[PDB]
RNA sequence: CUGAUAACUUCACGGCGGGCUUGAUGUCCGCGUCUACCUGGUGAACUGCCGAGUAGGUAG
């Protein structure tokens, strides 16, 4: 009884990550409005190396995903045909079944990142006693890292080219009854939510 | 002319680099980098807290443009015996002395990691010497110049000792180098590249155990011998060789069309004996052909 | 429009006995491979927060 709206993404020239960020941004523009919780991620072409064409919108409340879809975008990217509107169909109980989650173990690798980590480290120890050295913290030669498929994305409120990082987890038949976030998530602080796809 | 074997040794001989970390408290460690994964990629900083970054490798001047390795013929035996004599009198060591070694100076062997440094400077340690630690400090903000070189208090004596070098047989100099690289904090260094025949994977060697990168010895090689500039309308130093390959864009100038390579100057060296027994180009490229006999290389066809 | 026209070769079967290739053997002396080599990440994935933490989490 989930609804879905699966897109269609054509032209044959075109990046995957900087138009899966767009349709998301203009998401991201929601829930700042109308505050729900209600609308997940759902690829039904991910595939491993290159990621494909289709994305997919999936709720309960299943009437704000064409209130979602009428926000300024669509409404402005509509004759010159890039993409088009699905035909607002329950979803069948029985499919493929996926988690969308977000990791954030990975910005925390990159050089940079690992100094943004020992800087916060030196000062909440200000509990005295030992006097430690910043010497005996490293990454040490191996991190093997397979594909996480990153969707970059400017901040709102400053200017900042922050980035996301999230993967394929199949299994679990029960948790989250719809309760997303502002990205869409199956990490933070709710449950580890699968997605129907 | 060529007669199918003849062949020079190099002479200058320098060694790979060395980065070392050195503590806010007197202790220097290897500078180790990260590798990440056939398909690898590798990445190196300054580790946080570092004061700064130190180099050393060495470089050494000898006399093996004297004679040739291989002659095979007694009449570009003594020809090219007395071009390298003639030019000792008439011209002198004087004008490539001081070019090689002021890209040993003013840090021309650290390829791009100069860029956004605060401050730097190099240290010399020659050999023979009676006398100090010869210095440059802060080389950005003091020597930019052949002529902040010249009012230093030791250029007089190691431009000269380079001069005896090529001058006397069995001849000899040799020059410790050491620099300090102010950078700031997490600052990325860039080393060499192992070639994979087909990315950036870091040729690296063992220093105290742990891995660390060497930014090659011919990679230090080709920095010193960047001193050509007498390729017609030329705007840029280049690396000798015999056909004055640019490698940025992939062209290359003193093409064998033009005439101004060096096997069609070569083949001339009869013609440049009876000059020298002329200021305009006979010079210009005799420094080129003086050139290719540091550098060393097979001429034979 | 053929040295033309037509055309059933068949039934039965025990190869067997015996057997010493041997004796002997010194492959040695000499030897220079070498000279010369750029792989090319501009800035680029940035800054917090909880937790004792090189574990873990969490933000725009």
């Amino acid at each position: 009884k989930w609804y879905y709206k699966t897109i269609t993404f054509l032209p044959e020239l075109c990046n995957n990550e900087s138009l899966a960020a767009k349709c998301l941004r203009v998401l991201h523009g929601f829930n700042y409005q109308y505050e729900t919780r209600n609308i997940g991620v759902s690829f039904p072409l991910w595939c491993d190396a290159t990621v494909g064409k289709k994305i997919s919108f999936v709720s309960k409340n299943k009437i704000e995903l064409d209130l979602l879809l009428k926000q300024h975008y669509f409404v402005q990217m509509e004759q010159l045909q890039y993409f088009h509107i699905s035909n607002t169909v329950l979803v069948p109980e029985d499919c493929t079944y996926v988690s969308f989650r977000r990791c954030q173990s990975i910005d925390k690798l990159t050089a940079a990142g690992l100094a943004r980590k020992i800087r916060r480290l030196e000062k909440r120890a200000l509990s005295r006693g030992e006097q430690f050295d910043p010497s005996s913290f490293a990454q040490k030669e191996h991190t093997a890292i397979a594909h996480y498929h990153s969707l970059g994305e400017s901040s709102k409120q400053t200017n900042r080219n922050f980035r996301l990082n999230i993967r394929m987890l199949s299994e679990q038949p029960r948790e989250g009854n719809s309760i997303f976030s502002s990205y869409g998530l199956s990490n933070s602080e709710n449950s580890f939510q699968p997605v129907p796809l | 002319k060529l007669p199918t074997n003849l062949a020079y040794e190099r002479s200058i001989d320098p060694s790979d680099v060395c980065f070392f970390v050195v503590w806010p408290d007197d202790r220097k460690t290897p500078l180790t980098y990260n590798s990440r994964t056939p398909h690898q990629v590798d990445f190196c900083h300054v580790p946080y807290g570092a004061s700064h970054i130190e180099c050393s490798f060495s470089v050494s001047f000898s006399s093996e443009l004297r004679q040739p390795y291989k002659c095979n013929s007694s009449k570009v035996k003594q020809t090219l015996v007395q071009l390298v004599e003639l030019y000792e009198t008439k011209i002198g060591w004087t004008e490539l002395a001081t070019r090689y070694l002021m890209n040993i100076c003013n840090g021309k062997w650290l390829w791009k990691n100069t860029r956004k440094a605060y401050c730097w400077n190099i240290v010399l340690t020659p050999w023979p010497w009676n006398g100090e630690k010869v210095g440059f400090e802060d080389i950005r903000t003091n020597y930019t110049s052949r002529q902040d070189f010249k009012n230093n208090k030791n250029w007089s004596a190691i431009v000269e000792m380079i001069k005896t070098a090529f001058s006397s047989t069995d001849g000899l100099a040799i020059f410790e180098v050491r620099a300090t690289l102010h950078l700031p904090t997490n600052a990325m260094v860039r080393p060499s590249q192992v070639f994979t025949e087909k990315s950036r994977v870091f040729q690296s060697t063992t220093i105290d155990g742990e891995r660390s990168p060497i930014l090659g010895a011919f990679k230090t090689g080709a920095a010193i011998a960047t001193i050509d500039d007498w390729y017609p309308e030329a705007t840029e130093p280049l690396r000798v060789g015999r056909f004055g390959v640019h490698r940025e864009d992939v062209t290359c100038y003193r093409h064998p069309s033009t005439g101004k390579d060096f096997f069609s100057i070569l083949q001339q060296a009869e013609h440049y004996i009876e000059v020298l027994s002329p200021a305009q180009e006979t010079i210009n490229d005799m420094h080129f052909l003086m050139a290719n006999l540091i550098k060393g290389g097979m001429f034979q066809h």
